């Protein structure tokens, strides 16, 4: 399996430092230029920095010059990004990406899933979970879970441990004036199933190690 | 690198996404597809070549001041963000375009509306969230007004909308009204009034407390 895995993301106070790591597997790491690319929530891709195989050549965008240092350890098949003096403009999902030298240029042919860096003074807080109870037309009922007052992103919600996926809508979180996030996850199901089928939403907030299972009944 | 924020196309039809730059036709342009929550994936590289594994209906061209990603025979699953990309050797930096969201066109679909009173467990915490759900509609534009005992609410609700569905091309939307429990128990009737192109007249979903 050809893979990049980024780690090290989390909440960092403004002005402080954070080091990201990216572990490669399934290919010859020392043969490739490697990049960091970032994406602020809701915005476009922004390349950040890259480093050649023997680490003699590094390039950065002006916005991170000096503050950021990219390094690599070929023995550990690993890429690193040291980020100092962090600001709110640095808040983003950070991707590890492999550079491919094609016949006519350079592009990214492999990416990790990314790791989220949230630059904030706010404290980490797990969500409260509340039922959205069913109580229905045309043969269809809707039910859900309200996931309230957490920080930072992300939260994941599944239904019946992943067995229920059809008709599920998990909304993008909204930031409340309190500075905390909230979202809902809903599902539509046959209304005739309400008497017999159990519906449980499984909420995971990894930053606070919060796992909640909430049964949603009429 | 300038891209249109949005491109719309019917299933089976052809989408064209542009990437603008002064003499961009002099350098190689590469294109990525990015689905919600996922990493980008290269779909065209060196102007017009296809990575193995990418369907032939993805093609590209590049000339003068414009590069173009063409998606032929568009499917609902092609809804996503698309980015162009170059290497700029005058500044030694990778540059991405601003991104284009591809929206798939379909027929108008009216929302199925549901209202949810606050849970008892939330009321015990001292807050009441009332949720209005608009399910599976098209197009994305919709209006939701909250009325509490027929009084129009403003400033105390927030909306969230899903990305276009990758299979049926609809949207869903939630509107959440938030009151203190103290304020909530002062009123009887809670109502969500929904306006949408697929509805002959506004639809109201409401409940009487208790
Ligand atoms: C790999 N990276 C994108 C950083 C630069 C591309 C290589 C630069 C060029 N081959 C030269 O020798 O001038």
């Amino acid at each position: 399996e050809v893979q990049l895995v980024e780690t090290g993301g989390g909440v960092v106070q403004p002005g402080r430092s954070l080091r990201l790591s990216c572990t490669a597997s399934g290919f010859t790491f020392r043969d490739y230029w490697m990049s960091w690319v970032r994406q602020a929530p809701g915005k476009g891709l922004e390349w950040v920095a890259d480093i050649n195989p023997d680490g003699i050549t590094r390039y950065y965008i002006d916005a991170v010059k000096g503050r950021f240092t990219i390094s690599r350890d070929n023995a550990k098949s690993s890429l690193y990004l040291q980020m100092n003096s962090l600001g709110a403009e640095d808040t983003a999902v950070y991707y590890c990406a492999r550079e491919f030298h094609s016949g006519l240029g350079w592009h990214f042919d492999l990416w990790g899933r990314g790791t989220l860096v949230t630059v904030s003074s706010a404290s980490t807080k797990g969500p409260s979970v509340f039922p959205l109870a069913p109580s229905t037309s045309g043969g269809t009922a809707a039910l859900g879970c309200l996931v309230k007052d957490y920080f930072p992103e992300p939260v994941t919600v599944s239904w019946n441990s992943g067995a229920l996926t059809s008709g599920v809508h998990t909304f993008p979180a909204v930031l409340q004036s309190s500075g905390l996030y909230s979202l809902s996850s809903v599902v539509t199901v046959p209304s005739s199933s309400l008497g017999t089928q159990t519906y449980i939403c499984n909420v995971n907030h990894k930053p606070s190690n919060t796992k909640v299972d909430k049964k949603v009944e009429p | 690198l300038t891209q249109p924020p949005s491109v719309s196309v019917a299933p089976g039809q052809t989408a064209r996404i542009t990437c603008g730059g002064t003499n961009i036709g002099d350098i190689s342009v590469h294109w990525y597809q990015q689905r919600p929550g996922q990493a980008p994936l290269v779909v065209v590289y060196d102007d017009s070549d296809r990575p193995s594994g990418i369907p032939e209906r993805f093609s590209g061209s590049n000339s003068g001041n414009t590069a173009t990603l063409t998606i032929s025979r568009v499917e609902a699953g092609d809804e996503a963000d698309y980015y162009c990309q170059v290497w700029d050797d005058s500044i030694n930096a990778y540059v991405f375009g601003t991104g284009t969201k591809v929206t798939v066109l379909r027929t108008v679909a009216a929302p199925s509306v549901f209202i949810f009173p606050p849970s008892d467990s939330q009321l015990k915490s001292g807050t009441a969230s009332v949720v209005c759900l608009l399910n599976n509609f098209y197009p994305r534009e919709a209006k939701v007004q909250w009325k509490v005992d027929n009084a129009l609410q403003s400033g105390n609700s927030q909306e969230s909308v899903t990305e276009q569905d990758s299979k049926d091309s609809t949207y869903s939307l939630s509107s959440t009204l938030t009151l203190s429990k103290a304020d909530y128990e002062k009123h009887k009737v809670y109502a969500c009034e929904v306006t949408h192109q697929g509805l002959s007249s506004p639809v109201t979903k409401s409940f009487n407390r208790g």
